[PDB]
């Protein structure tokens, strides 16, 4: 009885799962599967501005380590 | 997107010069509403990101909302529309002529001098360079009036109090 | 100074035009100085963050708030006139010629 | 004594939001000034740094100034770190 | 692909709307002895398909009193802002990270008043602009605990940042340090949406339908949908605000299983308040905002200021 | 050919008119009982899709349940015409049917058909709930076999 | 002989007042109504499958 | 920039729903069938129907009440300064005059929807 209104319910969780998951695969997707780096501040947009600059192909997210210079 | 900050103050004026034209009241009220909007974008470029959506909130859905809603209870038996007058056309389109011929004058010259001296070389060019570090300057400048600005709370607040006290005292009507 | 400042004060001056250029209604000259302020905020806003006036960053609250406080006395005058005439019309705003 | 019980009384029977509320701003008024954590407040307020701490130069007769982070010298957050 | 993302945002809510309208019906029936849609496909899973294939093929009347303008503004400016309200959320990330994400929601959700103003003014009729600003009077009344109770609850989080509500709530609910100021922020939401005692606006045995009388088929299609994402939006916001679940940054999955779950529950017992309660009058609503909710709701944002100064308990700003 | 289309676009319209039938209540008289009574737990019309439905502006078929009198005509047909297309009438009991016990009266109408077109006619005085389901489901044949699209390919 | 359907003071004491203001300030009797509700929900529905079931006569 | 895509494309997508919804269905109309709608008759027009100081006077108050919660907005930032006395101070004077507004419109008369 009761139960049957389980179908519209499990329909509506997977319309409403669809748009968080989305956002996640999306943002690893474009940010070279890590998390998109979060600028609340300026220091943080200067942080991501010196990470495009040194990764020498225009990418924020391509982390250059001790292996670029040391 | 070069040029943002330029469309949305000429859409500024071009809703001032809407509604100060004066149609009815609730198309003026529309068009206060659309440049209220447009100028919390502008000062959204500008960084004044709490100051916008102030803007918002307070004037868009507060001040007009209020505004509004009077408008839709003392009105006209037919509530005028833009077009029954053509002083409304004439207004709006002197406003807007006038708009654009001294956009135009701007944008080609860059010195003109009505009242004021202006030179319209862009609008990222007087921004300055540095970091703000971890946080926003302009909050700190507004959070900055419960610590600094005690006399400003002290006057407005009381002056909150006595605008109260007023409206009840004006609209009773006797 | 640059182009935005210049349809800033052009707003100010048309809603200054607007007010001063009456009509029938009286809404519309209080709209009218409502565009009036919000086009001062927005030219307070604009100086006060170009030149990093941190503590100058509080103005336009205040002018915002005080603006507000007015324009809610004026809606109750224009309530007033209206219970009194059954419009806002200023025209109705004659009786003090004698 | 009773005149003033008797006034709760009729305000806890007839208007509790009321009673509620006042009491809560009350003591949101009050509490505050008899709390020993207040200064705390303030002085984890006072201890986040976040402007650089530009250096002083040593003209000699500074021995409080620290010298180096590590050196014994200038305050210490050890009081934070436990609370 | 950050349009892809849009896109993935905005059409998976309006078929999760659609299929409120079935979960909302089939509550209400199996609340009251019946069954509720269970023959137009497996339990009427094809219902709210069948509405909206019927009212977009149904004759929209438009009045000949109407200012066509407004009249189809309001539609667009209602969805629109049912639809944008959703870009801030963090189901885990958001597709907008603002500093000022539930600001920006509190002045969208206050544009959102004029399409009423708008409806009724643009109707006409002379009757349903009563009901307009009845509606816009009861909503502008809310706002102001709305705001409030989002300024005292903001005060543990630090920042108005949507996703500091999950740091903030890593290991505690924000229900169990706030739980007053919750009941009467969902009270507020209820009456926000036009939702339960407070629809008033769309009273059935009151005013018919109030401010949608003149609006049908299509138009009337687009305001009901603005409604029913305004409801589930503001459910998730309430379980962002008070029920937050735990995140995991490997597993955000798991993170966005149990905001629609919670999300889910509370958007059900939205539509449980709807099937156990009589209607509020107008005045008797305004007279519980002003005189019970406000009253409270100063002395707990009060409250909420003492509160962490006088317990070294301020949360960081960053 | 490309009236195979036609059908098929007919046949998707008419399933969504008729899994969305919402009526309007115009309960005149004791026939309101009984349909409300299909409305109860019992026959739930609600399960086909029946809506509770409200101003004529969003109703698709109206149920005419009682006496129709003189004084009461003109309003039922302007709420018959406030109605958007496509409508259907659908008259139950004998009182809406041809006037019924009241038929001789100098203050009814003998039946509601003199003042809108009538879809089916549900007899009856009352009807049973399920006899007006059985009308309700009937109504929803009619629909099932509507032919517009392939009228308008044959235009 | 009658009875008085409404005709019931409420004590006036400590115990009284404070469950009152409770009931006032936590909506306990709202809750009794959202249980009848939930009740209600979980109850086999009097529905029958018509016209594969008919109401009988 | 991000946000804009974002609003373009909710208003767009609302205003194509409503194109799809204001034009795809069939119409056929007269006069009777637009006519407003009064359960079952015709309306009166009357004259600004609109009225009542109560109505006016509700949004002036949420007016002044919305100006307070604008002063009472920047309160999450305004805790992060070390003068933390004055701050509290400051913030629990501005909802004291908050509360005596709404106090002096209750007992005045005020929030009342009378005869
Ligand atoms: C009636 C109004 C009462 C207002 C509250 C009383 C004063 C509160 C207070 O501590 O103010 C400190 C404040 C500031 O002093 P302070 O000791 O907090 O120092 C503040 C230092 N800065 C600005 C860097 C944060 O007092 C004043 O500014 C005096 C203003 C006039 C007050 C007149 C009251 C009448
Ligand atoms: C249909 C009607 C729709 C009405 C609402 C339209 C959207 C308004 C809100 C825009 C976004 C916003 O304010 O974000 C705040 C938020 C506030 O938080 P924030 O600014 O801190 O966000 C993070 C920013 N950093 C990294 C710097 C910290 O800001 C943003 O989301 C982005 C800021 C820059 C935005 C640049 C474009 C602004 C455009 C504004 C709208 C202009 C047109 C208005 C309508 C005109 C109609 C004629
Ligand atoms: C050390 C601690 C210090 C801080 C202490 C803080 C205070 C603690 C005690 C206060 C408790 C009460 C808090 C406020 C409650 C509401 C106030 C109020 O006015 O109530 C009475 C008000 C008015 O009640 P009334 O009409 O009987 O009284 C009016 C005034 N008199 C008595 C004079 C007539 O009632 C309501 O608000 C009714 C709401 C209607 C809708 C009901 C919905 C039911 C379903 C709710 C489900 C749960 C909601 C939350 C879900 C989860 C969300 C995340
Ligand atoms: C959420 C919803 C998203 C959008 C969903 C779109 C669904 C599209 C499927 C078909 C929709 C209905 C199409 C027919 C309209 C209703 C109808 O029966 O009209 C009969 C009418 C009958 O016309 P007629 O000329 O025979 O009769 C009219 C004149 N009187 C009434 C006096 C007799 O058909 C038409 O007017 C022409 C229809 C052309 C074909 C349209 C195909 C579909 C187009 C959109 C795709
Ligand atoms: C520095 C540069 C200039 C800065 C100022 C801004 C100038 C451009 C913007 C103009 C804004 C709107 C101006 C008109 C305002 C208005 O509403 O005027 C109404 C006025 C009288 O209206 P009314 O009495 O209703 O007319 C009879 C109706 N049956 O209407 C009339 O009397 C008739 C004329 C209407 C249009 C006049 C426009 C004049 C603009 C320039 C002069 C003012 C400045
Ligand atoms: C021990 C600890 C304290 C216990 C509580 C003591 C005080 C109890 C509360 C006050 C009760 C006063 C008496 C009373 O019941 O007044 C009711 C009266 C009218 O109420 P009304 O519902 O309109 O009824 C009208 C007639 N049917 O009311 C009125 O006419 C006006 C009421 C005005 C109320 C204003 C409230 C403003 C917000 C207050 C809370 C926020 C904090 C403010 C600062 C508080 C500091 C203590
Ligand atoms: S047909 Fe019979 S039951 Fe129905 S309204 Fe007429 S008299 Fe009453």
């Amino acid at each position: 009885m009761w139960f049957e209104i389980l179908p519209g319910i499990a329909v509506m969780a997977a319309c409403l799962f669809i748009p968080g998951m989305a956002t996640a695969h999306i943002h690893k997707f474009t940010n070279g599967g890590k998390e998109k780096r979060v600028a609340h501040f300026s220091y943080q947009w200067n942080l991501m501005e010196r990470d495009r600059c040194i990764s020498g192909v225009n990418r924020y997210h391509v982390t250059k380590g001790l292996e670029n210079i040391d | 997107t070069m040029y943002i900050a330029f469309i949305l103050s000429t859409i500024f004026v071009i809703g001032f010069v809407g509604f100060s034209s004066k149609p009815s009241p609730i198309y003026g009220g529309l068009g206060l509403i659309v440049s209220g909007g447009v100028g919390c974008g502008i000062v959204l470029n500008f960084g004044g990101s709490f100051l916008g959506l102030m803007v918002f909130l307070i004037y868009l859905g507060g001040m007009l909302v209020v505004f509004g809603y009077t408008t839709a209870m003392a009105t006209e038996m037919y509530p005028e529309v833009w077009v029954s007058n053509k002083t409304v056309f004439g207004a709006f389109v002197s406003g807007l002529m006038m708009e654009f011929c001294m956009v135009y004058y701007a944008l080609k010259e860059e010195e003109v001098e009505i009242i004021f001296k202006f030179n319209g070389l862009g609008d990222w060019v007087i921004y300055d360079t540095g970091d703000s570090g971890f946080f926003s300057e302009e909050a700190m400048g507004i959070a900055a009036l419960y610590s600094y600005g005690t006399w400003l709370v002290i006057v407005t607040g009381w002056s909150l109090l006595i605008g109260v006290v007023v409206i009840m005292e004006i609209t009773r009507g006797n | 100074m640059p182009l935005v400042y210049m349809n800033i004060i052009m707003a100010f001056a048309i809603a200054l035009a607007g007010l001063l250029m009456y009509r029938s209604h009286l809404m519309s000259s209080l709209l009218c100085l409502e565009g009036m302020m919000l086009s001062l905020f927005i030219m307070s806003t604009l100086i006060i963050l170009n030149t990093h006036f941190t503590l100058a960053n509080m103005m336009p609250i205040i002018l915002l708030v005080f603006a507000a406080c007015e324009a809610a006395l004026g809606l109750s005058l224009l309530v007033m006139v209206s219970n009194t005439y059954g419009t806002d019309y200023v025209q109705n705003l004659n009786l003090l010629q004698c | 004594a009773g005149r003033i019980a008797s006034f709760l009384k009729n305000a806890w029977a007839k208007e509790p939001v009321l009673v509620a509320s006042f009491a809560i701003g009350g003591l949101a008024i009050i509490l505050p000034s008899l709390s020993p954590y207040t200064n705390y407040a303030i002085r984890i307020n006072r201890a986040t740094p976040y402007n650089y701490p530009v250096p002083l130069r040593d003209d000699g007769n500074m021995p409080d100034v620290p010298s180096h982070p590590q050196d014994p010298q200038g305050p210490s957050l050890e009081w934070l770190k436990n609370l | 692909m950050f349009m892809i993302n849009i896109l993935s945002l905005i059409i998976p809510i309006l078929l999760a709307v659609a299929f409120l309208t079935l979960v909302e019906r089939k509550v209400l029936g199996y609340m009251q002895l019946r069954k509720g849609p269970n023959v137009v496909g497996p339990y009427g899973l094809l219902q709210p398909i069948a509405d909206a294939l019927k009212l977009v093929t149904k004759e929209p009347l438009r009045p000949g009193t109407s200012s066509i303008s407004m009249f189809i503004i309001a539609p667009i400016l209602g969805l629109s802002l049912a639809l944008t309200m959703w870009v801030p959320l963090p189901m885990p990330y958001p597709l907008i990270n603002m500093n000022l994400g539930v600001l920006f929601m509190l002045a969208m959700s206050s544009l959102a008043v004029y399409s009423i103003l708008w409806s009724g003014w643009a109707s006409n009729s002379k009757y349903a602009l009563i009901g307009a600003l009845r509606a816009v009077a009861q909503t502008i009344s809310y706002e102001v605990t709305l705001a409030i109770i989002l300024l005292s609850v903001l005060l543990m989080n630090g920042s108005y940042t949507l996703s500091t509500l999950i740091t903030t709530q890593e290991h505690i609910w924000m229900i169990f340090t706030s739980w007053p100021l919750a009941m009467m922020w969902f009270i507020s939401t209820l009456a926000e949406t036009n939702r339960a005692p407070f629809d008033l606006t769309e009273g059935e045995s009151e005013l018919v339908s109030g401010f949608n009388v003149e609006y049908a088929a299509g138009p009337f299609a687009m305001f009901f949908m603005a409604e029913y994402a305004n409801i589930i939006m503001m459910n998730a916001f309430t379980a962002i605000l008070f029920l937050g679940a735990s995140h995991d940054p490997h597993t955000p999955e798991l993170y966005t299983i149990n905001f629609v779950l919670k999300t889910l529950a509370l958007t059900i017992t939205f539509l449980w308040i709807r099937a156990s309660y009589p209607r509020f009058r107008y005045d008797q609503l305004m007279h519980l905002l002003w005189k019970s909710f406000l009253p409270l709701t100063l002395a707990l944002c009060m409250w909420h200021i003492s509160l962490p100064i006088m317990t070294a308990s301020i949360p960081p700003q960053s | 050919r490309g009236e195979y289309v036609v059908a098929k676009l007919d046949d998707l319209v008419n399933w969504a008119r008729r899994s969305s039938l919402w009526p309007m209540t115009f309960g005149l008289a004791c026939c309101a009982v009984e349909m409300m009574h299909m409305a109860a737990p019992r026959y739930d019309m609600d399960r086909f899709g029946v809506v509770f439905r409200a101003s004529p502006r969003q109703s698709d078929v109206m149920i005419v349940a009682g006496t129709l009198t003189n004084k009461m005509a003109p309003a039922l047909r302007k709420v018959y015409d406030q109605m958007p297309e496509p409508r259907y009438v659908v008259s139950m009991g004998s009182c809406a049917n041809g006037g019924g016990y009241y038929h001789y009266s100098y203050s009814v109408v003998r039946g509601c058909d003199r003042i809108v077109p009538v879809d089916i006619y549900v007899p009856g005085c009352p009807p049973t709930a399920e006899a007006l389901l059985y009308g309700i489901l009937q109504l929803q044949r009619k629909i099932k076999r509507e032919k517009r699209l392939r009228i308008w390919y044959r235009r | 002989t009658y009875k008085f359907v409404n005709m019931r003071e409420p004590s006036m004491d400590m115990k009284s007042v404070t469950d009152r203001a409770a009931q006032t300030l936590l909506w306990t009797e709202l809750v009794r109504g959202l249980g009848m509700t939930l009740s209600y929900l979980f109850r086999e529905p009097a529905t029958i499958n018509y016209p594969f079931e008919k109401g009988p006569l | 920039m991000n946000i804009m895509l974002t609003l373009l494309t909710n208003v767009t997508l609302a205003s194509l729903l409503v194109l799809i919804a204001f034009w795809l269905p069939q119409l056929n109309a007269y006069s009777e069938k637009t006519s407003p709608y009064e359960c079952g008759f015709d309306p009166m027009g009357s004259a600004r129907l609109p009225f009542s100081m109560k109505f006016f006077l509700v949004a002036i108050t949420f007016l002044l009440f919305d100006l307070e919660i604008a002063l009472l907005l920047p309160l999450p930032w305004a805790s992060q300064t070390n003068n933390l006395k004055t701050m509290l101070t400051m913030a629990l004077f501005l909802l004291i005059l908050l509360a005596a507004s709404l106090a002096y419109e209750w007992t005045q008369k005020g929030l009342e929807w009378a005869e």
